[PDB]
């Protein structure tokens, strides 16, 4: 019997808070098809090819072949827009300056290696994991990888040396560290925390980056929601050739073998089996194309919003920008999809507190301005509710709401007034 | 055409397929020479009784059909899974002759997937039958005076024959109880005899009967039609016909290393894609000949009357041109500079109407930039720009509703 | 006595060429990890087919009798091998096991421990065929569980009855064919080089 | 301008005319025309012929009804998206980047168009920028400073 | 068939007996006694919903 | 108030019983029950029904 997860009791009371000593920047990847395969069949070539008899008889049917061959060509020109919507984004081509003074932070995995298509050390190892006569016909995407990887550089060379503003309007210049003392603001968490803190920010962050590089590099089994993606595709493909064997009642399933062995009036007979068994043979792969097609598009849909919302801001909505607080994420380019790289915050070593609502001076209520107030043994303080930084309790850390009367759980103690 | 229209919108459009025609046409049949012993049959002194029926295995010959079908004798002459003026053109692994007399009316039970005492307790074809019912009445031969009884049928059997079961078994057959005992009541002797007299009305009339059953497999052929070989052709797109495999390819030396008793050779699909020609040890390897989709490139007809034209997957060395890798494209020129995606051709190729013609580029994916990047400088905006920017949205359709009785029947 | 056939009696399904293609297919085959008989001599059912094989050094087997009655009545199939030349013959034969003791309406007439020599017996549609492999093996000759394919000999249009065989005189191995479907590896340069038993075992029926 | 509104039109026109269009095919009977085989044939025959449009005009008719179905769903989620739009964008202000326009958005207005909504998405765009040096902190008397 | 017949103003030329539309339908005719031109129109249908 | 859900129930429970009721149409054959087919008609007759 599967198992949910470990128990927990979580520690509750009426006065008792948790709150973080520290914190460990996290790297989660999230991988998302973008596109499929541009296979195009010719019906004509499918249910007769050469044959000017079946031909003839095909014509009968109407207009079933060009209602056929519209359809797929309106999945095959749907995949070029897919991938228009996600990375062509950015409207202008981005570069990195020549000298990487980002403040600690190594992107050198994840920014285009010039000497190789021009991938990233990542896009690459993403690149190596995933892997015509019938009227089949495959036809090569608008963009190149080596176009999409282009893209993916000029949107990751904005957001290093610009942060959101390249989203906004023109790319303004800021240094990296304070790019990233502004993404700590936005999740609540104070921008000393970061300057105080910006070796043990940057080593982390390029550790987590060697992880996934690892991770990337030891196993394909992450790449599975894009290799589907190839399976599905190539399923659908053999099973719409292996139905070209099959007789149908025929007195066989080669077209120029009853061409060879019976005059007009007995090979019509036979070749309407073969033409009618095809024609549904056809139908029901572009049937099952088209509602593959509207799905691969939802997931387009959702990749051009995360491209939006977590690479070109800061996303606020819980867990769509990866588990943690949002602080940024990269992309990175995969055959037939997109790879996210969403840089989080995550608290990471809770201690518990006492804790109060308001705090008692001269008979009045002080309520904390921003923060929890927060006691340690016997003393009384103020903090961020993000990260522990006592604060002693004060005048401007704090503002008052009438009487201590009202107020339940509320504590006697002192407020200095600077 | 292709749109139904006088006026073209700017766009690449699917218009046709382009296929290579095959500039010659090929026979190759085996080396063989003497005319098949059908005579040893349609002429023979007698056949057998229909419950003992005699079979002949004809191989290593020309068969003439022609011999046959055209003429007046057959009273009867049909064919199953195959047609008689057919026959000529074909070849067989093995055919088998299956000689008898039955009475004019019975011939109706020569034939696949029937029922009755002739079909079931005498001769039984199989239910796919290739092959021909050859008969023709024989009270000039067969019927005598005071009535010939050379001629007998099994009335009675255990169980009913599969396809070409013989069994010419005397036994005692028993209807009921009764054992039996080299004799009786609701037990019989199982063979009758039609006893015919030239006198006979025509349905009692003895009509003497062949069979020819014909086996076509992944196998050699031995009997072939009288129809001549020609000399081979290579490199070149060609029809063809192997031993009765009729196609149409270019044919190539190969070297697809075929052990002695492999006679042609399938592709992952099944597709034969090589050959031994049956005059050599040659090993051909079959290629289809070159074809593709077209699509025509066009500013709109309200703009210019030029176009230009994508063999798709083609490559123009066997169709200005221009290699594409989507295709050979013609009538476009190539440019070396890069333009903003006007006609989308794929692989990075757009196209375009300039200072004028159709030109065809790579496409440029918007303006080169630096960020001017330092550890210590930003940038602020010393003014703003209230902009308002127009979204629309679908949301509905038309609300249809068909009364599929009346599409279908029309009342 | 008896032995495992492991994967033994594997043969060229048809006259088809293949390469660097898996084909399924549906024949009379010696099933995988089969228990075939062995043996110095009698006479023994063939049923849908017999798979056969020897131990070639002392070259002392040479042929086989296959019919019903082996005795008149009706006709058998004679093989004999020898130095000179294959010999097929069919004939209403009244020999016992034995016709070396001498060698009758015939109808038919053809001429043509340190390794291992296998045959399949089989008639079916154009009647019998035969085919085979010749190998050198390691000296314990319980039959290797390596791999390999029995190629066609001959394909005779003989139309004969076979109920019952016998070998004319080493050691030797009897199995029977079964109606089986197999998954065949054509690797490269024509060659079958593995096989599944798709009804051997869950396993087998899933790849 | 319209050219989304106008493109969902167009589907729905194409494909009622090729509705339309196979009621002229033969689908292997001796005519088209129902109307002809009834005023030439007796039942006996008439029902082969019959037969043969029955099967073709109903495989017509469903392979309209799949696409329609499919195409519906397609219409439902720019319905959906557009009703999030007018929640979060008109009767709010996003701070989701693209969601409502380029820049950061201030508010946007609804107007209705045939089969769909227009939104006129106003936005802050910055312009005129200018470099300046720039610090993380400032030191006073030892103690760091920070901006609020 | 089964419709409603009306005068037309159809320019049918001398040769022309029925003239045509898209539905496989004949859109109108010639009478033979009296050589004016009649639309064909469907009768009245529609949908009943309680 | 629960509609969206009981209408996805009733949609899935109303489609096996549509496909189930096309066990009794004929599509032009002379019986719709398999066996009665083969009880009438002769091996050639009854495999076109
Ligand atoms: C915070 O975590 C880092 C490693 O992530 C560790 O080196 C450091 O000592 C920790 N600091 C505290 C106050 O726990
Ligand atoms: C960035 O990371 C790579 C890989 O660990 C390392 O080789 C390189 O020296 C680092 N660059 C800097 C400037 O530290
Ligand atoms: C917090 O308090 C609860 C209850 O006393 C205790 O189980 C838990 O281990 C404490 N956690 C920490 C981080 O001290
Ligand atoms: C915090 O509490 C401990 C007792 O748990 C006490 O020793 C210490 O003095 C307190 N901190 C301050 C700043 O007084
Ligand atoms: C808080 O102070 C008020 C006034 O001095 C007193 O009445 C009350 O009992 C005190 N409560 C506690 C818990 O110290
Ligand atoms: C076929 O016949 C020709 C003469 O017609 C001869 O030269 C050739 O060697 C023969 N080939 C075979 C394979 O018998
Ligand atoms: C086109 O065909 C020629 C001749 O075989 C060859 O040299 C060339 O490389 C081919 N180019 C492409 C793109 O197929
Ligand atoms: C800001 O732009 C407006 C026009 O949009 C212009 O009138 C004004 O002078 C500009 N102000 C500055 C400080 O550049
Ligand atoms: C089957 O195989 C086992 C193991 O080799 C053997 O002991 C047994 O006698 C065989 N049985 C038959 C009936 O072949
Ligand atoms: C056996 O060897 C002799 C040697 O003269 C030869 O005549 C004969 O054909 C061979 N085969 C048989 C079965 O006798
Ligand atoms: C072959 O001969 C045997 C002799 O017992 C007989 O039982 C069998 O029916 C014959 N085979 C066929 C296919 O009838
Ligand atoms: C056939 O393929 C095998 C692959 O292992 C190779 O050893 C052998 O040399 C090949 N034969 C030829 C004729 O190339
Ligand atoms: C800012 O500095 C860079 C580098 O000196 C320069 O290219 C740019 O023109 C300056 N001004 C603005 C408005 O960016
Ligand atoms: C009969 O039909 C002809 C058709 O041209 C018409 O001219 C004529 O007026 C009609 N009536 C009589 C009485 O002929």
């Amino acid at each position: 019997t599967m198992s949910l997860g470990a128990e927990n009791s979580v520690a509750y009371s009426n006065n008792s808070i948790a709150i973080p000593i520290n914190f460990t920047i996290s790297v989660t990847t999230e991988i998302l098809p973008v596109s499929m395969t541009k296979t195009s069949v010719d019906c004509t070539m499918y249910i007769c090819g050469d044959s000017t008899e079946c031909s003839n008889l095909l014509l009968q049917y109407g207009s079933f072949c060009t209602q056929l061959n519209r359809a797929l060509t309106g999945i095959a020109v749907e995949q070029d827009k897919n991938t228009q919507e996600v990375f062509a984004q950015v409207k202008q081509i981005y570069k990195t300056p020549p000298i990487k003074d980002f403040g600690g932070f190594n992107f050198s995995q994840i920014l285009p290696d010039p000497s190789k298509s021009k991938r990233s050390f990542i896009e690459d190892l993403l690149f190596n994991k995933v892997t015509k006569f019938n009227g089949l016909t495959v036809l090569p995407p608008l963009l190149t990888d080596e176009m999409i990887a282009q893209y993916t550089s000029a949107l990751l060379a904005g957001t290093i040396t610009s942060g959101w503003t390249f989203g906004a309007g023109a790319a303004l210049q800021i240094p990296f560290a304070m790019q990233m003392a502004y993404r700590f603001n936005g999740i609540g968490v104070t921008q000393n925390v970061l300057y105080e803190n910006q070796k043990l920010i940057a080593n982390q962050f390029n550790s987590a980056i060697g992880k996934i590089q690892d991770s990337l590099s030891s196993t394909a089994s992450a790449l599975g929601k894009l290799q589907d993606v190839v399976n599905q595709n190539a399923q659908a493909l053999n099973t719409l050739v292996k139905q070209l064997s099959s007789n149908f009642g025929a007195i066989s399933s080669v077209l120029n073998d009853i061409l060879a062995r019976l005059d007009k009036v007995e090979a019509e007979v036979q070749i309407d089996r073969l033409i009618t068994g095809r024609l549904q043979s056809l139908q029901t792969y572009v049937t099952q194309q088209l509602i593959r097609a509207a799905e691969i598009r939802a997931s387009a849909n959702l990749a051009a919003t995360k491209m939006s919302e977590c690479v070109l801001g800061q996303s606020k909505r819980v867990d769509f920008c990866g588990k943690g607080y949002h602080l940024m994420s990269f992309p990175q380019s995969a055959p037939h999809g997109v790879v996210f790289l969403h840089v989080t915050y995550v608290p990471a070593q809770e201690k518990n507190f006492t804790t109060a609502p308001a705090i008692c001076h001269d008979g009045k209520a002080h309520f904390p301005r921003e923060g929890v107030f927060v006691s340690n043994g016997t003393h009384w303080f103020v903090t961020q509710r993000n990260f522990y930084e006592p604060q002693i309790i004060t005048t401007h850390n704090t503002f008052v709401s009438g009487n201590c009367d009202v107020v339940i759980g509320i504590v006697n103690n002192t407020v200095y007034d600077p | 055409c292709t749109l139904k229209s006088f006026t073209v919108e700017k766009g690449i459009y699917q218009t046709s397929n382009f296929r290579v025609q095959p500039t010659e046409s090929i026979v190759r049949f085996p080396n063989i020479t003497n005319l098949c012993p059908f005579g040893e049959v349609f002429n023979a002194t007698r056949f057998a009784s229909v419950y003992a029926w005699n079979r002949k295995r004809i191989s290593n010959c020309v068969a003439d059909y022609s011999v046959l079908y055209n003429s007046a004798s057959f009273s009867t002459f049909k064919c199953y899974g195959v047609s008689p003026t057919k026959l000529n053109d074909l070849c067989f692994t093995n055919v088998y002759a299956d000689s008898f007399v039955i009475r004019g009316d019975e011939v109706r039970q020569i034939a696949p997937g029937q029922t009755g005492k002739i079909a079931d307790y005498n001769y039984k074809l199989p239910d796919d039958f290739t092959g021909c019912v050859i008969a023709w009445n024989s009270n000039n031969l067969d019927s005598k005076v005071g009535g010939n009884y050379n001629y007998l049928y099994r009335l009675f059997r255990k169980s009913n024959l599969k396809p070409f079961e013989r069994d010419i078994s005397t036994e005692i057959y028993q209807a009921g109880s009764t054992p039996c005992n080299g004799v009786g009541f609701n037990c019989y002797f199982p063979l009758q005899s039609y006893g015919f007299q030239p006198t006979y009305g025509v349905g009692y009339q003895p009509y003497r009967v062949v069979v020819l059953s014909f086996e076509l497999l992944h196998a050699p052929a031995t009997v072939c039609g009288p129809k001549k070989s020609t000399n081979l052709v290579k490199n070149k797109c060609v029809n063809f016909n192997f031993n009765g495999l009729t196609g149409t390819g270019v044919l190539t030396e190969s070297n697809k290393k075929f052990l002695p008793f492999q006679q042609f050779g399938r592709d992952i699909d099944d597709t034969t894609d090589a050959v031994r020609d049956p005059q050599t040890l040659e090993i051909l390897d079959i290629t289809p000949c070159s074809f593709g989709g077209v699509s025509v490139i066009t500013p709109g007809t309200n703009t210019s009357n030029q176009v230009a034209v994508l063999y798709q997957g083609v490559n123009c060395t066997e169709v200005n041109v221009f290699q594409t890798r989507a295709g050979c494209l013609i009538g476009a020129e190539h440019v070396n500079n890069s333009y903003e995606c006007d006609i989308p051709i794929g692989a990075g190729i757009c196209a375009s109407y300039q200072t004028q013609s159709i030109i065809a580029y790579t496409m440029s994916l918007g303006a080169e930039n630096s960020v001017a990047y330092s550890n210590n400088s930003i940038a602020i905006p010393i003014n703003f720009t209230i902009s308002v920017t127009t979204e629309i949205l679908p949301v509905s359709m038309t609300k249809t509703s068909v009364d599929c009785t009346m599409y279908i029947c029309g009342d | 006595a008896y032995t495992n056939s492991f994967t033994r009696g594997v043969y060229y399904p048809d006259k088809v060429f293949r390469s660097s293609v898996l084909h399924s297919t549906q024949d009379l085959f010696l099933p995988f990890f089969s228990n075939v008989t062995w043996f110095h001599n009698p006479v023994l059912p063939f049923n849908d087919g017999v798979y056969f094989a020897s131990t070639e050094k002392s070259n002392i087997i040479r042929g086989w009798i296959f019919g019903t009655t082996l005795d008149s009545k009706t006709q058998s199939l004679l093989i004999v091998n020898n130095a000179t030349n294959v010999v097929i013959k069919v004939c209403e034969f009244q020999f016992c096991n034995d016709p070396f003791l001498g060698v009758n309406n015939c109808t038919f007439e053809y001429v043509s421990f340190k390794n291992l020599r296998e045959f399949v017996f089989k008639n079916i549609d154009g009647y019998f065929k035969i085919y085979s492999k010749h190998t050198p093996i390691n000296l314990v000759r319980d039959l290797p569980q390596g791999f390999s394919a029995l190629e066609p000999l001959v394909d005779l249009p003989i139309g004969i009855n076979i109920t019952r065989f016998q070998t004319l005189l080493a050691a030797y191995y009897v199995g029977y064919l079964q109606p089986r479907t197999f998954l065949l590896k054509y690797n490269e340069n024509g060659t079958i080089t593995d096989a599944v038993d798709c009804a051997l075992d869950p396993l087998s029926e899933t790849k």
